[PDB]
């Protein structure tokens, strides 16, 4: 492991094939300054003040991506073609901040040990789907290749409400649900 | 005026639950050290889960990692070899100087703090950092305590900020106080908080 006070990484691409899937992120020091949407073509800040300053032309993420879709055509074909292996992932739940009744707090579903980048991550407060407050980080990437990702639920913490993080992955024969009550 | 940040070029080559896939990967990694006074260059290509091909600015050139890199490494040696070179400069150096320093090194969150109760055990909250570094201790009295302190880790919240939670391990007496006291660089001096038996 190198020895650095800091990291950046100034591109990480990831692209798939079947079903033309991709990605294209800044990270500094392990969190996420902004994904290139490759379909809109325009740069997604993390937080909306990283962009006030600062600009990132969205057409770098697309050199990256085209590059990738050439580099993985040859060496899937150098490979003899040989295919990705679905990974289990696995979730850890987690408050923001410490629980208070009544006090508004964002639930944590950390996900890690996701390959290949396709997943959904969705909650359900007392077994039944929420949707709305609900927010979800780019796939970021780790040592050993795989990824990992967050979903941030925002909640009002009462007495016995029960929270559940749902995963499903190609990895996994049905979805996981990660329990979680104050 | 807005200022650009710069990205690594990837390099190209010559020339479904139960589907299969097939996935490549590029990394572009600057390391710094001291600021800008050491910088190293590291990129990454990956076929599934397989680093192949790597440029590493200590080394000088690319190398193949594995032997499906073999033949990379001399295609791209011959074709990118001094332009990812100055990358070093060109996007390191300049993204570090112009859009890191206004901004994500001058990030500052400062921690809240909490105590509560879980022999017995004190679990101090520390929640809502930036940046990572940080200083907790216990006190009992007045007295530092050493023994019987553990934390979790370093826990990432993917939203910029962090938290870690440290653990005192006390028999509550008398009108004893504890104390979770904090350093951090957004703090000229430390938080501290009180829990009486
Ligand atoms: C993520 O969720 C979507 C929606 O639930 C999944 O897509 C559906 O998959 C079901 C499974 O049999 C199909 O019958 C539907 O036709 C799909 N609907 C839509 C709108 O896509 C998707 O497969 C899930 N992804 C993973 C990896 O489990
Ligand atoms: C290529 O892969 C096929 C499919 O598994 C395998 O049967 C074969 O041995 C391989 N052939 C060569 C020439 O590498």
């Amino acid at each position: 492991d190198i020895e650095a006070d800091h990291v950046g990484f100034y591109g990480t691409t990831v692209y798939q094939s079947p079903g033309d899937i991709g990605q294209y992120t800044h990270e500094f020091d392990g969190d996420e300054l902004f994904y290139v949407d490759l379909d809109k073509k325009k740069t997604v800040w993390r937080l909306p003040e990283f962009g006030q300053l600062i600009l990132f032309e969205p057409q770098g993420g697309l050199q990256n991506i085209a590059a990738e879709k050439h580099n993985l055509g040859i060496l899937t074909k150098r490979s003899n073609f040989t295919p990705a292996t679905n990974e289990a992932p696995q979730a850890t739940v987690f408050p923001k901040s410490p629980v208070l009744l009544g006090q508004p707090n964002t639930l944590i579903c950390f996900v890690d040990n996701i390959f290949p980048p396709v997943i959904n991550i969705t909650w359900l407060r007392n077994s039944k789907s929420v949707t709305d407050g609900v927010y979800e980080t780019s796939f970021l990437v780790n040592r050993d290749h795989s990824f990992h990702k967050l979903s941030y639920l925002t909640f009002i913490p009462s007495d016995d409400d029960i929270y559940d993080c749902k995963v499903e992955h190609w990895g996994l024969e049905e979805p996981v649900l990660k329990h979680w009550e104050p | 005026h807005l200022v650009e940040r710069l990205y690594l070029v990837c390099g190209g080559e010559g020339a479904g639950g139960s589907e299969r896939h097939f996935v490549h990967q590029f990394k572009g990694e600057c390391y710094f050290t001291n600021g800008t006074q050491r910088i190293r260059l590291v990129t990454r290509y990956i076929y599934n889960r397989e680093e192949y091909l790597r440029f590493d600015s200590d080394v000088g050139e690319y190398r193949a990692v594995t032997e499906l890199g073999r033949h990379s490494a001399e295609y791209y040696n011959k074709q990118y070899l001094e332009r990812t070179r100055a990358e070093l400069d060109t996007a390191c150096r300049h993204n570090y100087e112009e859009t890191e320093v206004p901004t994500s090194l001058r990030r500052l969150e400062q921690p809240n703090v909490a105590i509560s109760l879980s022999h017995n055990t004190l679990v101090c909250s520390v929640t809502d950092f930036y940046p990572a570094k940080i200083k907790v201790r216990w006190f009992r009295n007045g007295q530092e305590e050493t023994v019987g302190v553990s934390s979790t880790q370093l826990i990432r919240n993917g939203d910029w900020t962090f938290q870690v939670l440290v653990m005192l391990e006390m028999t509550p007496h008398q009108g004893e106080v504890y104390t979770c006291h904090v350093e951090h660089p957004s703090l000229k001096s430390p938080i501290t908080v009180e829990w009486r038996a």
